[PDB]
RNA sequence: GCGAAGAACCUUACCUGGUCUUGACAUCCACGGAAGUUUUCAGAGAUGAGAAUGUGCCUUCGGGAACCGUGAGACAGGUGCUGCAUGGCUGUCGUCAGCUCGUGUUGUGAAAUGUUGGGUUAAGUCCCGCAACGAGCGCAACCCUUAUCCUUUGUUGCCAGCGGUCCGGCCGGGAACUCAAAGGAGACUGCCAGUGAUAAACUGGAGGAAGGUGGGGAUGACGUCAAGUCAUCAUGGCCCUUACGACCAGGGCUACACACGUGCUACAAUGGCGCAUACAAAGAGAAGCGACCUCGCGAGAGCAAGCGGACCUCAUAAAGUGCGUCGUAGUCCGGAUUGGAGUCUGCAACUCGACUCCAUGAAGUCGGAAUCGCUAGUAAUCGUGGAUCAGAAUGCCACGGUG
C-alpha cells in the first residue's frame, strides 16, 4: 500500500478528532427549525468557517483481510470472492458452503 | 409480556444454538413445542463474476436466512441470564419483542 | 509464461485445504504468522518421515493435525507413544491441547513431494539425470496415472552450465482448471550447483 | 438570491473589504477567493482578482445585489 | 458513449504561485528539551512561533529514549519511461471440430492410406460398406438450472373440508391451495407410424408442465497471435531525486474562430383532456423505508408514526375502460427562453449540481444521394424498481402489462 492512501488516512481520521467543543459541532444543531418566515441570522456562524475537511465524508473499511477498497463486500469485510473461499472452509462465523 | 427470537445463515447450527436455550429449560419450567421452521425467504443477492476488471456482467449468489420463534415463551430471570449469554454467543442472532 | 504457482493459487481448487482457521481481521496477520510458525518447529520432528503433506486446523479452543506419511512406524517411535512428541512441539506454540492423527499414503512412488526425493537422492549420487527421470516415470505410469511430467535443471550429466532438460508419458493437463495435477519443487543445494527437479503427476479431474 | 436568505462575509474576506471605502491609502487588496459572494455592503470599493497567474481590479456596482467574484472578474481570454 | 461501473477542493496525469526537502515512511549519531491539548499573532491555507495547561515511561525521573527541536550524513519518495526485460492477471479463432500414443499397409522419400466412398449431423457426428485396429483427449454425456406433480413444514402466511356462524380466518381448528424450502419424480428419439439401405438420421403422432441435441450456462483438446495490462500488482533496467517527490489554492480540463459519422424527439382526434378507476413482477428498510396532521402554489421543513420486514412504509402501475367535451386548428399540438423567486447538501452551487413555482413561446407542417432490426411470449408499444453516497446520472443493473 502507497504512504499517500496512508497519510490521507491519518488525516481523514485525525479531522474526525480535532475539536471537542459545543461551537465547532453547532452545524449538528443551529440549522434546526420549529416555524419557517423570515431569516434568523444573517451571521451567527462566528467560528464554524475555521474547521476544514472535519464533516463526515469518504470514509471506508475496506478489504479487511488485505487492506484493498477493489470488490469488497460491506455485509462480510471480505471480497466478493473470499466470501466463498473463507465458506468452503468454515472460518466465517455462522456460514458455510458445499458438503453440510 | 416478553418473546424472544434466535437468528442464523446455517440451517443447522440454529439447533445447537436452540439447544443453549430451550434444552437448558428442559428440567427447568413447562413443555415447549418442536421448533416451528419459518421461510427461509428468497432476499435474492448478486455479485460481479470474475475476481477483476470484468463489469459487463453480474452473478447470483445463494444465501439465506434461517428464523425460529422457538415457542419457549415469557423467559424466567434464569432463562434471560440463558439467553443473555447467547447474545455473548458469535455466528448467530438473539432478538427481543415487548 | 503459462507455468503459474500451484503450491498457491491452483492448491485450493478441486482439492482440500491445508489450513482452517479463524481470527479478528485486527490481528489476521499475527494468526498468519503463526499459521507458518505452527508447521517451523513441527517438521524437524518429521525430517526422516517420507511425508507427502500436513494438515493443521485451528477450530475454537483447539488444534489438530493430520500427517501424510509413507512410514507410520517412523512417526510412532519406541511402543508407538512417541507420535505425542508431534502434539508437544505446536502445543508449547499455540498454548492449547494439541491432537494428532497419522494418515497412510496410498502408492508413496506417485507422490509429487516423493518422487522428487527420490530423484535428488539419486542426483546426489551423480547417476545419469535421463536414468533416474525415465525410471521414475516408468514406475509411476504403472502404479497408475493418466499421465507425469519431469524437468531437471542444473549441472545435467556432468555438464559445463546450468542447463534444464525434461520428458513426458501421457497427458498432463496443466491449462485445465479441475485437473487436480500433484506438484512439487526441489533442490539439492551443493558444492557445484543449486540442482533441481520439478514434477507435475496426472491421474484423474476433480 | 442569496445562500440561506442572508448576506454572509467571512474573515478571509471580511478584512478586505472593510479597508476600501471608495479609494484606500495603497492599491486595490488581494483575493484568491473566486467561491466568495458579493453583497450591498462592498458597494463602491475596488479589489484586485487573482486569474491563476496575475491579479486583475473589479470594481463594485451600486446595482449589486448578489454574484460571485469569479463571474465578473476578466479571466478567459477566449480569441 | 470504450480504458480502472458517479468528476466542486476532492479524483488528476496539465498550467501559475505557494507551503517543504533525511521529507511520510525507515535504519541511526550528538545535544537542549517529555509528548499531546488549548489559544493569540501572521497567511486564504499547506505553516511560522509564543503563551497557558503540563513532566508521562523505565529508573534512584542521578541517569536513560522513545518523542520534539537543530545540525551532520549514507538515504527515504514516484498508478513517472517500457509488456521493446518478466511473472501473474487473462484476451481470441470458439462450443470451433479437431489433435495424439501403440500399431498395420504403400512409396527412395516429402508423405500417403485410414480420416477416401454411400447416407447423415450440432459435430471426423452417428451409421452402411471397405485395409485397417485398439487406446486417449475435445464434442455429447458429466456438473448447474428452469416449465409441473408427490411427500415432508403449517407460523402472526392460506382457508377448501369440519362444529359454531351476518357465514367473517372470525372462533374452535384444518394441511386442501398460493406462499418459503429440501428432497423424490420427469425427457431418453425414448414409445408408435412413415421415408431411407425395416442402417443411421429425419418429419409426423401420443404422453406431459414441456422436447424434437428442451433452452442457456460451466469449460480451456491440439493449437493460433511476440493482442491488452508495471493499474491491486511483485520486480530487473531507464527517468526524476531541494525533483517529474508532495501539498495548499487559483485557472481549469462539462474548453472553442474548424469538420463530421453515430444518437434522440414532436409535427394527434379508430383518439386527447377533465373526472371516476381495474390487474403486476423485480426491488429498498430498526446508523432504515419514511406516514399522518400543519405550512408553503412547490422543492422541502415542522410535529413526529407505523413495521420487522405476509401485515407497515416507499407506491391506488400505465397503456386500457366509461362518460362529458373537442374538431388539420400551429390545436388542448410541440419545446428552448429571459427575467424573478426559491428548496437542499457542502471549504463551493458563477461558469457547472439537485429540485420547484410564474410567464415569453423560437424551431418542427414529418424530414436528401440513402439506410436499419426481430422471424413468438419474440418485434413494437405502455408502465415499474434499485445501487453508488455530504450533494450529484432515462448512464448502468433489472421486471411486468398489451402482444
Amino acid at each position: 500500500a502507497k504512504q499517500s492512501m496512508k497519510a490521507r488516512e491519518v488525516k481523514r481520521v485525525a479531522l474526525a478528532d480535532k475539536y471537542f467543543a459545543k461551537r465547532a459541532e453547532l452545524k449538528a444543531i443551529i440549522s434546526d427549525v420549529n416555524a419557517s418566515d423570515e431569516d434568523r441570522w444573517n451571521a451567527v456562524l462566528k467560528l464554524q468557517t475555521l474547521p476544514r475537511d472535519s464533516s463526515p465524508s469518504r470514509q471506508r473499511n475496506r478489504c479487511r483481510q488485505t487492506g484493498r477498497p477493489h470488490g469488497f463486500l460491506r455485509k462480510f469485510g471480505l471480497s466478493r470472492i473470499k466470501v466463498r473461499e473463507a465458506a468452503m472452509r468454515g472460518e466465517i462465523p455462522g456460514l458455510k458452503k458445499a458438503s453440510w | 409480556r416478553i418473546r424472544i427470537r434466535l437468528k442464523a445463515f446455517d440451517h443447522r447450527l440454529i439447533d445447537q444454538a436452540t439447544a443453549e436455550i430451550v434444552e437448558t429449560a428442559k428440567r427447568t419450567g413447562a413443555q415447549v413445542r418442536g421448533p416451528i421452521p419459518l421461510p427461509t425467504r428468497k432476499e435474492r443477492f448478486t455479485v460481479l463474476i470474475s475476481p477483476h476488471v470484468n463489469k459487463d456482467a453480474r452473478d447470483q449468489y445463494e444465501i439465506r436466512t434461517h428464523l425460529r420463534l422457538v415457542d419457549i415463551v415469557e423467559p424466567t430471570e434464569k432463562t434471560v441470564d440463558a439467553l443473555m449469554r447467547l447474545d455473548l454467543a458469535a455466528g448467530v442472532d438473539v432478538q427481543i419483542s415487548l | 509464461g503459462q507455468k503459474v504457482h500451484p503450491n498457491g493459487i491452483r492448491l485450493g481448487i478441486v482439492k482440500p485445504w491445508n489450513s482452517t482457521w479463524f481470527a479478528n481481521t485486527k490481528e489476521f496477520a499475527d494468526n498468519l504468522d503463526s499459521d507458518f510458525k505452527v508447521r517451523q518447529y513441527l517438521t524437524k520432528e518429521l525430517a526422516k518421515a517420507s511425508v507427502s503433506r500436513i494438515v493443521i486446523e485451528r477450530p475454537a479452543k483447539s488444534i489438530r493435525v493430520t500427517i501424510h506419511t509413507a512410514r507410520p512406524g517412523i512417526v510412532i517411535g519406541k511402543k508407538g507413544e512417541d507420535v505425542e512428541k508431534l502434539r508437544k512441539v505446536v502445543a508449547d506454540i499455540a498454548g492449547v491441547p494439541a491432537q494428532i492423527n497419522i494418515a497412510e499414503v496410498r502408492k508413496p512412488e506417485l507422490d509429487a513431494k516423493l518422487v522428487a526425493d527420490s530423484i535428488t537422492s539419486q542426483l546426489e549420487r551423480r547417476v545419469m539425470f535421463r536414468r533416474a527421470m525415465k525410471r521414475a516415470v516408468q514406475n509411476a505410469m504403472r502404479l497408475g496415472a493418466k499421465g507425469i511430467k519431469v524437468e531437471v535443471s542444473g549441472r545435467l550429466g556432468g555438464a559445463e552450465i546450468a542447463r534444464t532438460e525434461w520428458y513426458r508419458e501421457g497427458r498432463v493437463p496443466l491449462h485445465t482448471l479441475r485437473a487436480d495435477i500433484d506438484y512439487n519443487t526441489s533442490e539439492a543445494h551443493t558444492t557445484y550447483g543449486v540442482i533441481g527437479v520439478k514434477v507435475w503427476i496426472f491421474k484423474g479431474e476433480i | 438570491r442569496s445562500l440561506k436568505k442572508g448576506p454572509f462575509i467571512d474573515l478571509h474576506l471580511l478584512k478586505k473589504v472593510e479597508k476600501a471605502v471608495e479609494s484606500g491609502d495603497k492599491k486595490p487588496l488581494r483575493t484568491w477567493s473566486r467561491r466568495s459572494t458579493i453583497f450591498p455592503n462592498m458597494i463602491g470599493l475596488t479589489i484586485a482578482v487573482h486569474n491563476g497567474r496575475q491579479h486583475v481590479p473589479v470594481f463594485v456596482t451600486d446595482e449589486m445585489v448578489g454574484h460571485k467574484l469569479g463571474e465578473f472578474a476578466p479571466t478567459r481570454t477566449y480569441r
